[PDB]
Order: C-alpha cells, then sequence, then structure tokens
RNA sequence: AUAUACCGCCAUCUUCAGCAAACCCUGAUGAAGGCUACAAAGUAAGCGCAAGUACCCACGUAAAGACGUUAGGUCAAGGUGUAGCCC
RNA sequence: GAUUAACCCAAGUCAAUAGAAGCCGGCGUAAAGAGUGUUUUAGAUCACCCCCUCCCCAAUAAAGCUAAAACUCACCUGAGUUGUAAAAAACUCCAGUUGACACAAAAUAGACUACGAAAGUGGCUUUAACAUAUCUGAACACACAAUAGCUAAGACCCAAACUGGGAUUAGAUACCCCACUAUGCUUAGCCCUAAACCUCAACAGUUAAAUCAACAAAACUGCUCGCCAGAACACUACGAGCCACAGCUUAAAACUCAAA
C-alpha cells in the first residue's frame, strides 16, 4: 500500500486541511504548488539552489512564528522578489506579529541578498476541509 | 482494444453493396438501415476489395511470417506460386495431347486442393474422466482441420532434414506432391489417423 | 399418499422400537436441491465407426472412403447446430418442470413454518 | 428512460436499484395501454432524449484551381 | 545492538470489494446474529471501489486501490525510543 | 532480593497442622435407569366405584415340506476361464447351453409396523401355544439372554478369522486379488458378554401455570425400586462366587493433577 504524503482514514474525528487531504496523484489535478518559480522549466538553470532556500525558509518560519502557522507556506518568487505568504492564527498579539514581520523580513533581505516581504492572512482557527 | 465494443467490422464485399434493392429481404433490409447507425472499424491493410484476394492464402503466408517480417514472408509465397506453375507449364509441354488434359497449370487450384488432401477428419482430444486424461478421439471442427492443415505444411519446410534448399523450391515441392496425395505432410495426417483409430474403444468419453 | 409417520420414531409414548431413525428432521426445507449437471450421450459414434472401418480395409485412402467420410462430417456438423440450439431452448425456456431458482422463489412466499408465532 | 441518479433528482430522495426497476417496469406497463394525451404528459417526464450522432460522412467541398 | 520499540517509504493478497463510527432489533438481554423486492429488521456518516482526471476518445493504458494479513522489508536514506562505546 | 513508603492486626504476629462449617440434589448427551421377566419380606394409593383395541399380521417349540440360486455329475460344443483403476498369481477333468440334483440360505409382498419379557422374530403346512381382575418389587434367588467362543458327534453349497500365494509400498505382519481352515448349520452340553442404546426405569396422571441452561426426541406431577457424588489410576489389584482356568460377575487403595 502507498504510504507518501497520505493521512489515513481515522474514526471521523480527525480534522484535515485541503492541502493535507489530498494525496500526491492530485498534485496539478486538484492542488497546486506550495512555491511558483522558474528553476523547473526546460532549459531554466538554478534549480538545486531555489530548492535548498525554500526548505530553509519552511523551517524558518515554523519556528519564528511558534504555533501560529495554520497552513503552509506559499512561496513566490518574481525578478529577485521573494514574497512568503503564510495564513497564521489570531491567538499571538498584533505587536508581536508586526515584530516578527519586521524581523523576519529584514533577517532573510540580508541572508538571501534580495527583497523580501511577507504578507499575512489571519484566520480565527485552523481551515477544516474534511473530518477522516 | 482501442475500439470500444460498438465498433463493428468492415464488410469489404463490391457484390454485397451493388445488389438490387428488390432481391433484399424483409431481415436483410433491417441489417442494411441498421448498418447506418453503427460505427464501423477500420479497414486493416491486409485484406482489400481486389479480385485477386485469396483469403486462405493470405492467411498461409502470416503463419510463415518470421518477427513481423511480411515482405519477406510475402516474397516466398509468391515465389513458390511462380515455382508451382513453372513446374507445372514445364510438366504440361512435355506431355502428350492426353495427358495434358489432366495437368493442372492454375497454383492457386493446386494451392487449395493440397491443403484440402491434408486436413485430418479427426483427432485426439483430451477428456477427463474418473481423475484422469485419455486421449479420444473426437470430431475436429471446420477451422482446427484447416489450421493443422497449414500449420504441418509450414512445419515440414522448416524440417532441418532440407539441407540448403530454400523455402519456395521446398514448399513448391511438397505441394504438389500434396496435390497428388503424397509426401510426408499427407503421412502425417493418416498417422494421426492411424492414432484416432487406435484408442476406438474411448469414443464414448465424448459427450456431445 | 406419503408412507405414514405415525409411531415411526422413538419418541415418549410410542412404546414400540423405532421404524426410522432419520439423521436429519423430518421437517421439509425452504429450498429444493440444485439440479446436477448431465453428461450427455456422443453423437455420430456410429458414423465414427464406420467411417474407421473403410479406413482399416482401403488402406487409410480416404479417396475410397467418402462416402463414409461424408457422413460421418454432416453428422458432425448436425450434431453441432442441434448442440448449439439445445442451450438456447431447454437453459432458458425451461421446459416442463420449473428450475430450482425459479421454484426456490416460490417456496419464499410460502416458507414451512415449524414453529408458532 | 431516465437513469436511477437522474430520477433520485426529481424526487429527491435515495433509491434502491431494485426500487428503480419496479417504477420502470411500471411506466413500460402504462404505454402498452391505450394511454391518452395526460397520460402521454406524464410519461414523457421521465423519457430523456438519447440524441443519436448521424454516421454520415461530410464531404469536402469541391474547389477550383487556376 | 534491537526493523520483535518506531517514524519515514514500501512489498503482498489487490488480475480484491470490502471497511466502519453512531444506533436499532433478534437470541428468555450467552458467546453471537441481522437477508428473501409479489421482500420476512435493519438504518448507516465516512473510507475504498465507482465517478472524475493524465495520455490520442466515451476505448485502452496509466494512475488509483480502504480496513486488515505476513511482529513481511529497511536502525546502512534520514530521523529516532531503549541499551551500549567515549585514549 | 535490598530499599522507601503504605496496609492489617497488635504484646503479639500467623507459618505448619487439626478441627468447626456438607444427604429433601440428581441419573437422554456432564458421575448415575445397572440386557430381560417373575416373586418374596414389604411398600404404595395408581386397587371397590368408573368406562373404549378381545381375535388376525414376522412370538416360541416340534414335525414335515421346497420356489429361486449354487454344488456335483452326464451329453454336446468351444479353447480358454477367473481377476480389475490396472496387473499378477490361480484354474485349464476349464467354460457355455441342456437335464438330473441340499443337514445351506429364505427375492418381491414390506411405501406394511405386527409379534415376543428382552435377546430376537418377515418361504410353506399342521400340532401345541403367547402368565396375572391393583401397582411397585433382586448384579447374587428363579428362569432367560445377539454375535463370538469351548466340549462331543455329524453335515458342508456358499461365506470366511488364521495361514499360504499374488500385488502395492521406504516398509505393508494391512487396505486390493486368489486359495483354503477354525467358524457360521444340526444334535447334546457349556460359556453368560454387547454402543444387550430407542444411551430416556415401572405404574398412574396433566397440557395450566414459571414453557424451557444448550443440544437431543416439548414441559411437568404423584408413587416406587435401582443407581450416582472431581479427573485418572480402573471393564485394574485383592477377596469371594461360578461347568467359566489367557474367563465372567462383584470391585478398592496408594502415588498424581487443578482440572476432567
Ligand atoms: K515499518
Ligand atoms: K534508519
Ligand atoms: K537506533
Ligand atoms: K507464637
Ligand atoms: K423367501
Ligand atoms: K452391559
Ligand atoms: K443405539
Ligand atoms: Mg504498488
Ligand atoms: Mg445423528
Ligand atoms: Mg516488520
Ligand atoms: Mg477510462
Ligand atoms: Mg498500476
Ligand atoms: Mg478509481
Ligand atoms: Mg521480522
Ligand atoms: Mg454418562
Ligand atoms: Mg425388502
Ligand atoms: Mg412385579
Ligand atoms: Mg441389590
Ligand atoms: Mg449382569
Ligand atoms: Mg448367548
Ligand atoms: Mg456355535
Ligand atoms: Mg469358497
Ligand atoms: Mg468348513
Ligand atoms: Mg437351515
Ligand atoms: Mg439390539
Ligand atoms: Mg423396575
Ligand atoms: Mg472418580
Ligand atoms: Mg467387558
Ligand atoms: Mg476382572
Ligand atoms: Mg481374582
Amino acid at each position: 500500500k502507498n504510504r507518501a504524503a497520505r493521512v489515513r482514514v481515522s474514526k471521523g474525528d480527525k480534522p484535515v486541511t485541503y492541502e493535507e487531504a489530498h494525496a500526491p496523484h492530485y498534485i496539478a489535478h486538484r492542488k497546486g504548488w506550495l512555491s511558483l518559480h522558474t528553476g523547473n522549466l526546460d532549459g531554466e538553470d538554478h534549480a538545486a539552489e531555489r530548492t535548498v532556500e525554500d526548505v530553509f525558509l519552511r523551517k524558518f518560519m515554523w519556528g519564528t512564528f511558534p504555533g501560529c502557522l495554520a497552513d503552509q507556506l506559499v512561496l513566490k518568487r518574481r525578478g529577485n522578489q521573494l514574497e512568503i505568504c503564510a495564513v497564521v492564527l489570531r491567538q499571538l498579539s498584533p505587536h508581536k506579529y508586526y515584530f516578527l514581520v519586521g524581523y523576519s523580513e529584514t533577517l532573510l533581505s540580508y541572508f538571501y541578498k534580495c527583497p523580501v516581504r511577507l504578507h499575512l492572512q489571519t484566520v480565527p482557527s485552523k481551515v477544516v476541509y474534511k473530518y477522516l | 482494444s482501442r475500439y470500444s465494443p460498438e465498433f463493428k467490422d468492415p464488410l469489404i464485399d463490391k457484390e454485397y453493396y451493388r445488389k438490387p434493392v428488390e432481391e433484399l429481404t424483409e431481415e436483410e433490409k433491417y441489417v442494411r438501415e441498421l448498418k447506418k447507425t453503427q460505427l464501423i472499424k477500420a479497414a486493416p491493410a491486409g485484406k482489400t476489395s481486389s479480385v485477386f484476394e485469396d483469403p486462405v492464402i493470405s492467411k498461409f503466408t502470416n503463419m510463415m511470417m518470421i518477427g513481423g517480417n511480411k515482405v519477406l514472408a510475402r516474397s516466398l509465397m509468391i515465389q513458390t506460386l511462380e515455382a508451382v506453375k513453372r513446374k507445372q507449364f514445364e510438366k504440361y509441354h512435355a506431355a502428350s495431347a492426353e495427358e495434358q488434359a489432366t495437368i493442372e497449370r492454375n497454383p492457386y487450384t493446386i494451392f487449395h486442393q493440397a491443403l484440402k488432401n491434408c486436413e485430418p477428419m479427426i483427432g485426439l482430444v483430451p477428456i477427463l474422466k474418473g481423475g484422469r486424461f485419455y486421449q479420444v478421439p473426437v470430431p475436429l471442427p471446420d477451422r482446427r482441420r484447416r489450421f493443422l492443415a497449414m500449420k504441418w505444411m509450414i512445419t515440414e519446410c522448416r524440417d532441418k532434414k532440407h539441407q540448403r534448399t530454400l523455402m519456395p523450391e521446398k514448399l513448391s515441392h511438397k505441394l504438389l506432391e500434396a496435390f497428388h496425395n503424397q509426401g510426408p505432410v499427407i503421412k502425417r495426417k493418416h498417422d494421426l489417423h492411424k492414432m484416432a483409430e487406435a484408442n476406438r474403444a474411448l469414443a464414448h468419453y465424448r459427450w456431445w | 399418499a406419503t408412507p405414514s409417520l405415525r409411531g415411526r420414531l422413538a419418541r415418549f409414548g410410542n412404546p414400540r422400537k423405532p421404524v426410522l431413525k432419520p439423521n436429519k428432521p423430518l421437517i421439509l426445507a425452504n429450498r429444493v436441491g440444485e439440479r446436477r449437471r448431465e453428461k450427455g450421450e456422443a453423437t455420430c459414434i456410429t458414423e465414427m465407426s464406420v467411417m474407421m472401418a473403410c479406413w482399416k480395409q482401403n488402406e487409410f485412402r480416404d479417396d475410397a472412403c467418402r462416402k463414409e467420410i461424408q457422413g460421418f462430417l454432416d453428422c458432425a456438423a448436425r450434431a453441432q447446430e442441434a448442440r448449439k440450439m439445445r442451450s438456447i431452448q431447454e437453459t432458458l425456456g425451461e421446459s416442463g418442470s420449473l428450475l430450482p431458482n425459479k421454484l426456490n422463489k416460490l417456496l419464499q412466499r410460502f416458507p414451512n413454518k415449524p414453529y408458532l408465532s | 428512460w431516465l437513469i436511477k441518479e437522474e430520477l433520485e433528482e426529481m424526487l429527491v430522495e435515495k433509491l434502491s436499484d431494485l426500487d428503480y426497476m419496479q417504477f420502470i417496469r411500471l411506466l413500460e406497463k402504462l404505454l402498452t395501454s391505450q394511454c391518452g394525451a395526460a397520460e402521454e404528459e406524464f410519461v414523457q417526464r421521465f423519457r430523456r432524449s438519447v440524441t443519436l450522432e448521424s454516421k454520415k460522412q461530410l464531404i469536402e467541398p469541391v474547389q477550383y484551381d487556376e
């Protein structure tokens, strides 16, 4: 039986998001990609470098906004701009979100030598697609 | 199959279509109006509406084909038909006016009759009775009779007993032998009849 | 008339020794058995022996056994078409008595009641 | 005849396979009778158009060269 | 060291169609069992099959394929519980 | 096991041993209705009232009888007969037709359900003949009791332990094939056993109540006799009785287990 990226059936009490509820064979069919760049197009270079950066940004944001992320990050690249779109919860005070936004954008801009921006969308709770 | 079950096989017969409407029966009129609403498969590249088409020779050619090399198989076939015709024209010119009337020079007539002389009437089929298989003589369907005749002829020509003889000369020689009820292919038919006659006691095991 | 069952089984009140020792209770089931697949008789075996008789006397030369070979061939074809029709008629029409499946549907509607309600 | 999933939408209920057969067997029994106009508009409510595409070959236009 | 502590990714039946919470009923309220369409106690969310999608179609081929089975495979992808080594 | 803590009792604690604490329950399948019938001393209330299945069908003993099929012999004829999943061995004074021809066994009827205490009893005829005007009543009294078996004398178609031969098999002291004996039969005596089980005691009564663990063949009442009390040891040992001498009947204990 296949396992890769499959939330297995339970007793009907496990809430799953839309992304978590779709196995890998639905990528490009019912769900899009979590990162968009030109590295994987035919005749394009630097796919390896873009990949390492994406893996780091996901770990950085997970530990920088602990317990706040309500979904996976969406990483977008246009030119030399880097946009990070995250869906967060409404538990931390706004002051701490503004501190962490100013802190993370500045730190990542100096780390990867490019203008980085972080767009936050807050939700009252984790959006549930179904109960497995 | 890439054809859905809705596709029907094509009917390649000019006469079938030029037949007047008056000669048609109420059943044949229904089939013609029915096919106008059905899906038809594309005609295969094998058969055409040619007047020189022979389905038996086409089938014998495919049974000689090795690894999809139809060009070579078809080449061996026409060389055999030419070899049979040249042997009959040589036998015809060397014969007397009386003997000439009995000499066949049409290679298609010789080919069909030679295969017909090698078709077995009965065969041995294993029937289970009491937990054991017995070789029971049974009547063969028409398809199986014709297939065995072709397979025996082709197998005999591929036998290593023939040293350096090319296929068109081997096959043309075997066809003319079978055309006269002689040769090893006729002997193979007689053996199957002798082995089916020896097991005559087991004939009642059949139930059809 | 069904044979009697009075005083046939070992029971309280029945003095005599039992007449019957059924290994299953004598109570009608709500179904009948499935008809067993039958083995038919071989066809044209008579014409087959006549053909193989001329072969033995003519050194297995088909030229001398044409009438016997033809008879055995025609019989085989006729026995083939008849075999093709025996299925369409006897298997589907259910001539005569009903088939077990149809007869069991009729018993479903009038089940045997060995208990009280 | 409409399929079971289409009947389940006209009724807005869940049907069994045998429930669907019973209803179709009863409509067919209504056509064999001498149904009038009132009994014909009712049966057509459950008949769906099975449009049969024509197998007639399309003919190319006849052009003319210089 | 331990795949017989495990995650992760899989083999296998599967070239399957079943799995099942929550209830209801039967068996004197026992382990258990629950169908008959001219119907007689079953109703069932969800999961799988199916449907959709990819490839050249509605065909085919891919993909998919639950719950479970073999303490099946992998501590040597990586991670890791327990135990062990630290001139 | 040490250690920490806790629990119980307490000038005691509680290891070993012993005692106290036990028949109105059961007997189709868990242990138990002991093969059958009769009676005694007695017991019971089912005995008077108050009543409906006498005779016949396959009980038993004796004598006689024989239709079908065998065996044997004879004539004629054939050269093979037997054996089967398939062979071998065996026979070849063998086989087939026809005729003559049992101290053996009793198609069909019987889809009947009778007789007898049970065991048993189903070809025909005849003689004799199937206890009891309350019920119950025995391992042992009294009389019986399938098959196998013993003693003695006969019969012998067929079957057949054992034995011999053939085959199979790793082996085959078997299963398969052939041959033949004790034995199955008669007579006169023994032996006294059975899954002798319809595993359901006899007699009287009931179908309502709680119908009833399960299964089996619905659940009960009165009365009587018999029998049973974890498993195994044990259809055994010992004693006693017996026409039984490798037998039968009656029938324990020790050691063992926490189940059966
Ligand atoms: K694993
Ligand atoms: K690992
Ligand atoms: K490890
Ligand atoms: K003391
Ligand atoms: K008799
Ligand atoms: K006994
Ligand atoms: K019994
Ligand atoms: Mg796979
Ligand atoms: Mg039984
Ligand atoms: Mg494993
Ligand atoms: Mg498809
Ligand atoms: Mg696949
Ligand atoms: Mg699918
Ligand atoms: Mg393992
Ligand atoms: Mg008992
Ligand atoms: Mg009889
Ligand atoms: Mg008495
Ligand atoms: Mg006593
Ligand atoms: Mg006794
Ligand atoms: Mg005796
Ligand atoms: Mg004796
Ligand atoms: Mg004998
Ligand atoms: Mg003797
Ligand atoms: Mg006698
Ligand atoms: Mg008896
Ligand atoms: Mg008594
Ligand atoms: Mg005991
Ligand atoms: Mg004994
Ligand atoms: Mg003894
Ligand atoms: Mg003694």
